[PDB]
């Protein structure tokens, strides 16, 4: 849809209309992926995540 | 709920069989509508206008009291208000020109 | 130019092609498209590779969120489909001749450009895996 | 899990009982509540709690909230301080008439917006993206009807996310 | 002064340089006003221009022609139309209608260029959708409008939201899609719907009853013109080579089939003369062709205005002058400009 | 019908979109119904009030205007009055003590 984003120096989201941020680089849709609750495709994410080290389980762990 | 201002209705006469009769005192010699509420001048609701009856200009009405309320709480005399907004003019009763 | 679009790649977007070989790929795909032989959407390609139709799949390295597509790379190596990432999803999109981009095409094999897509083929089964 | 909640990223297609209908199936829990609705089309910060964390729903549902909006004005502007002047008017405590609902006309209602701002605006589109910190209940497809008022061009809500929702953000 | 169509049309002053600002720029038709005083366009950079008729016509070589009038739309212009009852005698009746992507139907003044009203169409969801098509009634009292599945029809005495809804599609059964274009009949009291949905719809203006149902096109259905017979009329559609044939009498199948190129989801606007007897139509090729339509309609001329799709093409309704509009979508490459264009089609 | 007297609502600020928009300002800072019969001080019906908004002490309010009625027609400060019966007090909406 129409509202972008690119992150700051400190991680917070920045809004905007433009497919580029003033640094050249292209700006993410703001929403998140569709999701259907009949979706088999587990296994499929999981695998490739662990793969290259974007998986959720592998990043730092959150300060509480 | 209670009006933000009540107009003076009318005075009270005799009760009748566990209603009031009252004599209607408008400014203008207005008319109240039917099932209006009867209100003290300290704006608690007494009862609903039932009957109204008499000349047109010499009119009186008749007030079914409240749950709570008695025929025989009231004393001559005593004067009754009304929400100004039901009341109406007597031009609409008198006949088109 | 090139080097500019390998700014904006994913984290999972390897083994990216050789800027000869996604110029081989958009010629392969433009053939293709004139042969009305390529699937474009997720949608459709989930389909197909589903009913085990052989072709290159050729996937945009700039697509975000991963979640649309992610799944795509696993499907392929259960069934040895050889697939290929490219610098943008635009020119994928360009290369199919629409204005609109896409993150993903299957281009099929046809008589016409049989040789196109044999070398295409022949490189993308070659590629160093992650 | 039973004493737990999630800090959702909704989607874009389902209303937010569809979402933790969903969540109940998947986790195969009895109870969900969450933190107030998302319409259908709008996405962002969902807390939704679990079982036993059922009992502070109220406590999350009338927390303040963010959102990050586009609204479409109908016709041209003299430029991005004018909405961003609007934006202004419509801070504090506002007039705002709730939807009707099974022919149920709800009365004149009061709801604070705490803070606002002119993020971007575009010109060419007559898109303009605005920031809201507002009180529970706030309705901001009703801010930027309002704010197209305001400005006398007139106006809709484009698109809408939630990006707070009271302790929980999408940070 | 009268139409003829034996020699090929000489060439009149057009405007080229304001449409190459933006690149890749193209036109999307041109309308004349039905008093003729005027001749509005549409473009793909969202502005409605109107261009006064040539003083140097009454007046040999003729200036590039300039607008008096541009009016800006913040998004994809669907449709746009002159009042049905406009006259440049009375600033009342000259106003344009408009609309555009997620916004109201604007009225545009068409002496000062500024907005006049806005008609207002809601959802059952009170979310404002956009009409993708519009029609004023042949008395001028009403402004019929398309939309998925069903018209509306707003009084154009009184701006606003308040509108007559009227449903063609009703428990999977009617005419189905987005309706494209609305036309009437000149001598019956009915117009015709044509949907993105394949289907051909009549209806009755007074209530709005189906009248009848026509299938024939093998695409979504762009443009429709009536006869000045009343009884006869015509339709053309995207992606789709027939222009087709219809008649009131003998309903339920289309006549003839007219041969044109068009090989892109584009309006390609076609236009009879004021008399009747001439068709003309443009192409994605470019070629307007004409037909004589008094039997199937005879070819009688192919010319090329340009190398480059005429999309537009609008008869005067006083004088022989054809007008055209060019341009079309370009489609890109991993790493001519468009023009309006006036005609003299007088005898010799 | 017309009502026996009326009372400052607002005054006509700018147009927007076939209906007009103006600055309520009623004494005691009352605020409209909604549907409520908009006049002139002539006490000729004009319009009915469609949207109430802004801050509780300086909000304004649009009014969808009669069949006969142009938003063009109204000049810049002109004053609108309403029937003093459907405006309520500020007291209402709000907070309880």
């Amino acid at each position: 849809m129409f509202l972008q984003y690119y992150l700051n120096e400190q991680g917070d989201r920045v809004y905007t209309l433009k497919k580029f941020d003033p640094m050249g680089q292209q700006t993410c849709s703001a929403h998140p992926a569709r999701f259907s609750p009949d979706d088999k495709y587990s296994r499929h994410r999981i695998t490739i995540k662990k793969r290259f080290k974007v998986l959720m389980t592998q990043q730092p762990r959150p300060v509480l | 709920g209670p009006p933000e201002r009540v107009v003076l209705l009318g005075e009270f006469l005799h009760p009748c069989e566990d209603d009031i009769v009252c004599k209607c005192t408008t400014d203008e010699n207005k008319v109240p509508y039917f099932n209006a509420p009867v209100y003290l001048e300290n704006k608690e609701q007494i009862g609903k206008v039932d009957e109204i009856f008499g000349q047109l200009r010499d009119f009186y009405f008749s007030v079914k009291l409240s749950e709570n309320m008695k025929a025989s709480s009231f004393k001559k005399l005593q004067k009754f208000y009304i929400d100004p907004y039901k009341l109406l003019p007597l031009q609409r009763f008198l006949p088109r020109p | 130019t090139y080097q500019e679009l390998l700014v904006n790649q994913n984290p999972i977007a390897q083994p990216l092609a050789s800027r000869r070989l996604t110029r081989k790929l958009y010629k392969c795909i433009k053939k293709a498209v004139k042969q009305k032989q390529i699937r474009r959407g997720v949608k459709e390609v989930q389909k197909f590779v589903n009913k085990g139709e052989k072709g290159i799949m050729v996937l945009a390295g700039d697509t975000l969120p991963i979640e649309v597509y992610c799944h795509l790379p696993v499907m392929c190596e259960d069934r040895n489909l050889p697939y290929v990432y490219i610098p943008s999803k635009t020119d994928l999109g360009a290369a199919a001749g629409s204005k609109r981009p896409t993150c993903v095409i299957m281009v099929k094999p046809h008589e016409e450009y049989q040789e196109a897509y044999d070398e295409c083929l022949e490189e993308v089964q070659s590629l160093p895996l992650p | 899990i039973r004493t737990g909640f999630i800090n959702l990223d909704k989607p874009s297609n389902p209303s937010s009982h569809e979402v933790v209908a969903w969540i109940r199936r998947i986790l195969r829990v009895e109870k969900t509540g969450h933190s107030g609705t998302l319409d259908p089309k709008v996405t962002g910060c969902l807390i939704v709690c679990i079982e036993r964390a059922t009992r502070l729903v109220k406590s999350q549902q009338s927390a303040g909230k963010e959102y990050v909006g586009i609204v479409r004005l109908h016709n041209a502007i003299e430029g991005g301080t004018q909405l961003s002047r609007a934006l202004e008017t419509l801070t504090g405590a506002l007039f705002q008439r709730p939807p009707l609902i099974a022919a149920v006309k709800r009365q004149l209602r009061v709801r604070t917006i705490y803070e606002s701002k002119m993020i971007e605006y575009d010109p060419e589109r007559r898109l303009g993206i605005f920031w809201v910190s507002c009180e529970a209940g706030t309705y901001i497809r009703t801010l930027c009807v309002h704010l197209g008022l305001l400005l006398g061009v007139g106006g809709q809500m484009q698109e809408l996310r939630r990006v707070r929702s009271g302790v929980m953000s999408e940070k | 002064w009268n139409y003829s169509f034996s020699q090929l049309p000489r060439f009149l002053s057009g405007s080229w340089s304001e449409f190459s600002t933006q690149p890749e720029n193209f036109l999307k038709g041109c309308k004349w006003a039905p008093d003729g005083s005027c001749i509005l366009t549409n473009s793909a950079d969202n502005i409605l221009r109107i261009y006064n008729l040539p003083p140097e016509l009454y007046h040999v070589e003729y200036a590039e022609m300039v607008p008096v009038l541009r009016m800006v739309e913040g998004d994809t212009i669907y449709d746009y139309c002159w009042y049905s009852l406009m006259s440049s005698a009375q600033p009342d009746t000259s106003y344009v209608a408009s609309s555009s992507r997620e916004n109201p139907i604007h009225i545009w003044d068409a002496f000062t260029g500024e907005l006049r009203a806005s008609f207002r169409a809601y959802n059952h969801l009170d979310e404002l959708t956009a009409a993708h098509s519009l029609c004023f009634s042949p008395d001028g009292s009403q402004l019929f409008c398309g939309f998925n599945r069903t018209v509306r029809v707003f009084s154009t005495a009184r701006p606003g939201r308040d509108c007559e809804v009227r449903a063609t599609f009703a428990k999977k059964q009617g005419q189905s899609g987005i309706i494209s274009c609305i036309a009437f009949s000149p001598a019956q009291p009915l117009y015709a719907c044509g949907s993105y949905g394949r289907s051909l719809g009549l209806y009755a203006w007074d209530d709005g009853s189906p009248l009848a149902l026509l299938g024939g096109h093998q695409g979504g259905i762009t443009h429709l013109c009536f006869h000045p017979d009343g009884n006869r009329f015509f339709s053309g559609a995207r992606k789709d080579a027939e222009l087709l044939c219809w008649d009131l009498r003998q309903s339920g199948y289309p006549l003839w089939s007219l041969g044109r190129e068009v090989t892109t989801n584009q309006r390609i606007y076609f236009d009879l003369d004021p008399t009747g007897q001439f068709l003309v139509s443009g192409s994605t090729s470019g070629a307007v062709s004409v037909w004589d339509t008094d039997g199937k309609p005879e070819p009688v001329l192919s010319f090329l205005p340009q190398k480059d799709c005429t999309n537009g093409v609008s008869l005067h309704p006083s004088l022989p002058l054809l007008a055209t509009a060019s341009g079309q979508r370009v489609f890109p490459e991993p790493t001519l400009e468009c023009r309006l264009q006036l005609w003299w089609c007088g005898g010799a």
